[PDB]
RNA sequence: GGCCCUUGCGGUGCUCCUGGAGCGCUCCGGGUUGCAGGUGCCCGAGGCCGA
RNA sequence: GUGUAACCCCAUUCGUAGGAAUUCCCAGUAAGUGCGGGUCAUAAGCUUGCGUUGAUUAAGUCCCUGCCCUUUACACACCGCCCGUCGC
RNA sequence: AAAAAAAAAAAAAAAAAAAAAA
């Protein structure tokens, strides 16, 4: 298994380093196929190997894959299994933190959260690839508020990271009751560079492929590149009137670091991308928007 | 005495029974010996 | 006679009540047929493409369970709604082996990464027991009453354990005792290839008191077990047309350049049909299919005893 | 906005059932519809010269290439279809 | 990172025919100086020489 | 001729130990003191185990030398037990007749398996598997 | 470095008289002065070029 | 790819053998059938086991290789194999390995400062 | 050879008097060991702590009161002053006395409540060997504890004098006034 | 008792000797659970083969001649000077 | 343990019956040997390499 | 953890702690102890890694507090129809 | 390019010699 695991990563990095080639070269291959359907001018950069591109646009099918992309080979069963996520905090937690981490259980479905004792780094990644966990989740805590997110794909996928600002608990508010659970609806705003849809590709892929009529929203907002976690569930008193009810905890995020590697490979995996807090045009640039 | 990995005896590619086209390469290693005297074609 | 699977069948095995017979095939199903009316009733198939090695059914007849080749994960399905239950993972390694125990409904499968698991069914949380071992496992067999279980290891010794306390109860070595004979093409000598092979078949008596051992030699050993002593060793055949019989080859047939068995090797594969391909250890395909090893694929003891 | 389930290759027993039910719409009247369709499409396969001669070119050289692999393979899972049962005594199938 | 990435691939039951007469010490592949291997004749001659 | 000398290793968490076995009069010696110096002597009697269950004359014909690093005392302690078994048993396998060696292992694995087979704690959880039983859990 | 050699084993090194070491000191001064000057020259055909 | 592309018989035909070659390891990636022409008598010979023990760094001379499973020092899974023609499949390349009790492992483990005699030899 | 705790205390000799608890206390030849710390994992599944041997479950069971957790050896010298002190004071095996103690202080049938928020109503039910196995090990301990507590008195003597008054039957030993009341409860909700 | 494969002395049966006179005859039972030796003097023992501990004596009317053992079976021939056989 | 022109020491040159794979030999007998239809086989170099 | 150990152990002396309510927790888990780093965010009486010692009870029901679903693949065997209202 | 080892010299330098990156 272990081999398996060292021949599987060095057949994912391989594929990325062409990716662009293939890009490249795919999208040569339409401008000649676009140049017969319509009798016009082969391109001149095409006029060479024009009959080279030709066979391989006859060989093409759909039976074929298809160009590689690396998001897809990170997340392969995204929508064909249901996720199962992994829960658990920093060594000596505070009685908040655990307050925190028992929330986080309900508001993914199928979730479980364990207890944080001596267990090295290395082991739970190791322990978690062992008995098919897809995500991997570790919060941090600062003074009995929480402050940092780590949320890590097992299968060599990327590791993301975040801090977070406003956090308020259920445990905070009184009488509220128990959670309705069910799978929920995801909707996600904000999003539009390309920064911004891999991150909320992260944060969808957490969650279950919901039914229809079920009534639980969960909402990512972004706002100058501050994501909002709101967690609502609403019934339609009548046609065109709906009434919506908070439940849950209300939080803010902060991306800043993207790595390609698992949480137990700082040291060799490589940065997506990371946020420069000393550029000169540091104070008024946004990333996840456009 | 007993050997393995053992091969059927075939032609060689380096040999001279073939034209000089047919054949591989020379495999031969040149090295400039240091008592060796430097000669080189410059025209004033 | 049932041909619906394409591929070879590796694993077979009655219901303990019914009239009924379920096989693991190759071709990534588990099927199982009815003696009443003769037909294939169920069939399971995993969600993701892999290949069956074994199967194994529970006494009561509502579980079955299976193991990969690749997936390296137990597969268990319900006899009669037919989904799967669930999938079991944690071993490291293709699984040799899976048998019930036929009084207290857990199930033991062993591993190429020197570990025998066990899996409790009925059991409302999930309670698992791993069994380390020196050496790669390769099989796994219940006492009839299934309170001691004997685990085959390929440094060739027998282990027996007690499940319920996970503890050796006993140890047999028996490397010496499977006389194993040189092929014609192997360079190496008859001790050298002994050195590598374990026993890879192993089958309790209807009582217990006696064990079973069998691999790839014309020989079946009978131990018994609490003694871990040699009773007895069964010769299954003295066909001597049938390759890697003898232990010294015969000097008569040497001469200067080699025994030569390439000659005798296309005077056999002479018989056509088909065409000899390199690389096919077994079937029509294989060279080396006119005179096969002696190998004893399995053993199995009759319920009654008789 | 949500994760989009993809398609299967790989039919079950208790969706193929569903569909069978949900178009037509007296189980015997739902299973000889589909009967007649999976005849008409096998007698169309054997129509096409070319299709059946591609076929048996295929089965030849996949019957070779898993013995060079000792028979380890990627599986195809199984398709369900409907099969004609008589009612006559089990002694002929033995 | 160079270094500690080539670590991640290393295959244990990796073989060499420089592993058979060099023994690892503390992980440190130190290649031990060869040995003279005088012979007790020429052993008295470098003393008589030395005298 | 050549001495017979084997070396066997023994691990208990991050203690190692290694133990050599050649001929001898009956010496086992730990870093350099004898078995009754080691620290702590509360588990002294661990550190004795083997030897009561096997008796001097079997210790007579050879000596022992074990040096161990890393870990706590405990973990010590278990490794020294570990690697002096295991060297003894393999001793008797290379240089005397199989048929003691299959005695004494025996023995020793009928007492406590912890003295010849290392088993590492893993992490095992009714948290990695889900919510109810096997069978029985949604249908 | 293998620095260690026995006492029996260890042999009593060379006594050089004064006009050699007069011989052996000129060489290498001499050829450290030529060494410097031919790495000099080195440079200076590399920013040349 | 004579037959239409769009055709339900070329799609099913185009999977199954595109799955079969890559298990085998013949073609690089499951792509177009582009990649199918590039299959050529020396694509067999790089999955025989000899070869592939010189890409695991288990060997590096090709008659080292060629001599080591002759001699029985290799073995994939439980089985030790000794016939060079031995076609290794992707998933099976993961389990070769030196068998037990073989010299060539206990130089390897010598080396590496982890021999103890009490498991190699039992 | 004959395996005898700290090296001087026999288990030959020990024997049982209660048929019922024979399977639930690890005396005997196969579990005797030289000393109570063997690091094994008798809290990995349901039933198999009925295998730890009882002076290594009293040695745990005294760790956990009155004592900072994780603290074994000083637990493990606790329990050899306390049986050398109990070997001076009445002359036989401790072993015996240990056994006895644990026999004597086990109840037979508890009372299982039925409870609301106004009152709480009992049935007088059956225990199990298991549970009145652990039940007398926690009384002993948690008696020494309350004995030693703020007194001119070790932990080793009260947990000596626990054990001898447990074992002779004396109603002066906290967990046999703790049995008796528990049984009168339970005859008194039949 | 002595080893084969290394030739060293495994222990003997009896304090200081089995038999008072000459021993006709040993065996060993198939599963080496039983010992059994004959002596001139007409006695005939059977023993412990691990622990060596004496479990049973017969008495024999004429003093023992030859002796063999059908292992499987564990059937015992005796043959005695008066020239009868006993089994 | 035994050895007494010895050795914890080493080397050579011939002999040692082919399963199918040296068949055929008591006698008798061996002389007058008294145009259906065939189209085969061979021809691929690209490295998820190591040094 | 490369930028010019306590705890524990033996022996000596001395000598009679936090309500009502409420939160969290199932195995290298709870609890104690030491030793490092400051890593492009967060962090200074704080934050995160690493190791050492290492437990008691429990492996099951819907009784309370609730949550998620349902009440239209004909092997053998088993079983044999959920109910009500208002609209069209 | 660079971390080494073996010699001499001057009040560190100099010739050879291996490994590693490229
Ligand atoms: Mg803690
Ligand atoms: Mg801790
Ligand atoms: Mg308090
Ligand atoms: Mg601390």
């Amino acid at each position: 298994m272990l081999r398996r695991e060292a021949r599987l990563r060095r057949e994912y990095l391989y594929r990325k380093a062409r990716e662009e080639a293939q890009r490249s070269a795919q999208e040569r291959k339409e401008r000649l196929r676009r140049a017969l359907e319509e009798n016009r001018l082969i391109p001149t950069e095409l006029r060479r190997e024009a009959l080279a591109l030709q066979g391989s646009l006859e060989f093409d099918d759909a039976g074929g894959e298809g160009v590689t992309s690396h998001v897809d080979d990170e997340y392969r069963w995204a929508g064909v299994e249901d996720p199962k996520v992994m829960i658990t905090t920093s060594r000596d937690p505070s009685s908040r933190l655990k307050m925190f981490a028992k929330e986080l259980k309900l508001v993914f479905p199928g979730a479980q959260r364990m207890n944080r004792g001596r267990h090295e780094v290395g082991a739970l990644v190791r322990a978690c690839k062992a008995n098919g966990v897809t995500d991997l989740l570790v919060v941090h805590e600062h003074r009995g508020t929480p402050v940092g997110l780590i949320v890590s794909h097992l299968p060599f996928g990327p590791t993301a990271y975040f801090t977070l600002c406003n956090v308020v608990m259920r445990h905070d508010i009184p009488d509220l009751g128990t959670m309705s659970e069910a799978k929920p609806h995801l909707i996600t705003h904000g999003f539009s560079s390309r920064l911004g849809k891999r991150v909320s590709d992260i944060l969808r892929y957490l969650f279950p492929v919901p039914k229809d009529d079920s009534h639980r929203v969960i909402t990512f907002a972004n706002q100058d590149d501050y994501i909002s976690f709101r967690h609502h569930v609403y019934k339609k008193t009548d046609h065109r009137n709906v009434e919506l009810t908070e439940v849950g905890p209300r939080f803010e995020l902060k991306l800043y670091m993207i790595r390609l590697g698992t949480l137990e490979q700082e040291a060799t995996a490589d940065v997506e991308w990371r946020w420069h807090p000393y550029t000169n045009t540091a104070r008024k640039r946004v990333f996840l928007s456009t | 005495t007993r050997k393995y990995a053992t091969m059927k005896r075939m032609l060689s590619l380096r040999d001279q029974r073939l034209k000089e086209k047919d054949r591989l390469k020379p495999k031969k290693k040149e090295k400039k010996d240091p008592s060796a005297l430097k000669e080189r074609e410059v025209p004033q | 006679t049932f041909t619906e699977h394409s591929s070879g069948v590796t694993g077979v095995t009655f219901t303990a009540t019914g009239y009924v017979v379920v096989t693991s095939s190759m071709d990534g199903t588990v099927r199982a047929f009815d003696l009443h009316r003769y037909r294939n009733f169920r069939t399971f198939t995993s969600p993701r493409p892999t290949q069956f090695s074994c199967v194994a059914v529970d006494a009561s007849g509502e579980i079955v369970s299976a193991g990969a080749q690749d997936s390296f994960e137990i597969f268990v399905w319900s006899m009669q709604t037919g989904r799967l239950l669930d999938v079991l993972s944690g071993h490291e390694g293709p699984i040799s082996g899976l048998c019930f125990n036929p009084m207290k409904s857990v199930l033991a499968s062993a591993s190429w990464d020197k570990t025998v698991r066990l899996w409790d069914m009925f059991d409302s949380w999930r309670t698992k027991e791993t069994l380390a071992l020196t050496s790669d496992a390769l099989a796994v067999t219940f006492r009839p009453d299934g309170a001691e279980l004997a685990v085959a290891t390929l440094n060739s010794q027998i282990t027996f354990w007690d499940p319920e306390n996970a503890v050796q109860t006993g140890s047999i070595e028996g490397r010496h005792d499977l006389k194993t004979g040189r092929k014609e093409l192997d360079k190496i000598t008859a001790k050298h290839a002994a050195k590598g092979k374990a026993f890879t078949a192993l089958c309790y008596s209807a009582d217990g008191h006696s064990i079973l051992a069998g691999g790839m030699s014309k020989f079946v050993c009978i131990y018994h077990v609490r003694e871990q002593i040699l009773m007895k060793r069964f010769e299954i055949s003295c066909n001597l047309s049938l390759d890697a019989m003898e232990e010294f080859l015969n000097r008569r047939k040497m001469t200067e350049f080699g025994n030569l068995a390439l000659i005798d090797q296309d005077a056999g594969q002479e018989d056509g049909v088909a065409i000899p391909l390199p690389g096919v250890r077994k079937g029509d395909m294989s060279s080396r299919h006119f005179k096969p090893e002696i190998r004893v694929t399995s053993l199995r003891f009759s319920p009654t005893g008789r | 906005d949500d994760v989009v389930r993809k398609e299967k290759p790989k039919e079950d027993a208790y969706e193929y059932k569903k569909r069978l039910t949900l178009d037509h719409e007296s189980l015997a009247e739902i299973y000889e519809q589909e009967y007649i369709k999976l005849n008409q499409q096998k007698t169309a396969e054997e129509e096409n010269p070319e299709h059946v001669e591609i076929q048996k070119m295929m089965d030849s050289l996949f019957l070779k290439l898993d013995a060079l692999s000792n028979f380890h393979f990627i599986p195809k899972p199984p398709v369900p279809e409907i099969k004609v049962v008589s009612n006559l005594p089990a002694i002929t199938m033995e | 990172k160079a270094l500690r990435k080539k670590a991640l691939e290393k295959n244990p039951d990796e073989f060499y025919y420089k592993m058979t007469r060099v023994k690892l010490q503390d992980g440190v592949h130190i290649i031990k100086e060869t040995k003279e291997e005088v012979t007790p004749e020429q052993l008295k001659l470098m003393r008589t020489q030395d005298v | 001729g050549p001495l017979q000398s084997v070396q066997v290793f023994g691990r208990k968490k991050t203690a190692t130990a290694v133990a050599h076995c050649k001929r001898g009069n009956g010496l086992i010696k730990v870093n350099g003191r004898p078995l009754e110096m080691i620290e702590p002597r509360t588990l002294q009697y661990k550190l004795l185990e083997p030897v009561l269950l096997l008796g001097k004359e079997r210790f007579a014909g050879v000596d022992i030398r074990v040096r161990v690093k890393g870990g706590g005392h405990v973990a010590q302690i278990y490794a020294i037990r570990q690697s002096i078994s295991k060297a003894l048993v393999a001793y008797y396998q290379k240089y005397v007749d199989e048929a003691s060696k299959k005695e004494i292992k025996d023995i020793l694995i009928q007492y406590d398996r912890t003295l010849l087979v290392a088993d590492p704690r893993r992490c095992e959880s009714k948290k990695f598997g889900g919510p109810g039983a096997r069978a029985r859990y949604q249908k | 470095k293998a620095g260690k050699v026995p006492k029996d084993r260890r042999r009593p090194a060379v006594i050089r008289e004064p006009h050699e070491r007069k011989i052996l000191a000129l060489l290498d001064a001499l050829s450290t002065v030529h060494s410097q000057k031919m790495k000099k020259a080195k440079e200076q055909r590399h920013l040349h070029n | 790819r004579d037959l239409p592309e769009r055709d339900q018989f070329r799609v099913r035909a185009s999977a199954a053998l595109l799955d079969k070659l890559y298990a085998l390891g013949l073609v690089p990636t499951r792509g177009s059938l582009e990649l199918c022409d590039f299959v050529t008598a020396s694509s067999f010979c790089r999955r025989r086991l000899p070869t592939v023990l010189l890409k695991l760094r288990m060997a590096q001379h090709l008659q080292a290789a060629v001599a080591f499973v002759e001699q029985g020092h290799v073995r994939v899974g439980p089985d030790v194999v000794t016939d060079p023609a031995f076609l290794v499949t992707r998933s099976m390349e993961d389990f070769v390995t030196w068998v037990d009790s073989s010299k060539i492992k206990r130089h390897v483990l010598e080396y590496n400062e982890e021999r103890d005699d009490f498991d190699l030899e039992a | 050879p004959d395996i005898k705790l700290f090296g001087k205390w026999s288990t030959d000799d020990v024997q049982i008097n209660d048929i019922s608890l024979q399977d639930y206390i690890a005396v005997k030849e196969k579990y005797a060991k030289y000393l109570p710390h063997s690091a094994g994992r008798y809290a990995a599944k349901r039933f198999r702590k009925a295998q730890c041997p009882i002076v290594e479950r009293l040695t745990n069971s005294m760790m956990m009161h009155g004592r900072n957790n994780g603290k074994k050896l000083m637990t493990v010298r606790i329990v050899k002053h306390a049986f050398e002190i109990i070997h001076l004071l009445t002359g036989e095996n401790p072993l015996q006395v240990l056994v006895n103690a644990i026999i004597n202080s086990g109840p037979r049938e508890d009372s299982t409540r039925i409870g609301r928020a106004g009152t709480v109503r009992r049935q007088a039910v059956d225990v199990s060997p298991l549970r009145r196995v652990n039940q007398a090990i926690w009384l002993l301990c948690t008696g020494a504890r309350e004995a030693a507590f703020r007194n001119i008195k070790t932990i080793a003597e009260c947990l000596a004098d626990e054990l001898i008054n447990a074992a002779k039957g004396s109603s002066n030993s906290y967990a046999i006034k703790k049995k008796d009341e528990l049984e009168r409860v339970a005859k008194s909700n039949r | 008792v002595y080893n084969m494969q290394s030739g060293i002395h495994r222990g003997s049966f009896g304090k200081d000797q089995a038999h008072k006179g000459s021993v006709r005859g040993v065996a060993v039972d198939g599963l080496n659970q039983l010992t059994v030796t004959t002596g001139s003097e007409g006695l005939l023992k059977f023993w412990n083969f691990k622990n060596k501990i004496l479990i049973h004596s017969v008495s024999l009317s004429s003093s023992p001649n030859i002796m063999l053992l059908h292992r499987d079976s564990g059937i015992l021939g005796l043959a005695l000077d008066d020239f009868s056989i006993s089994v």
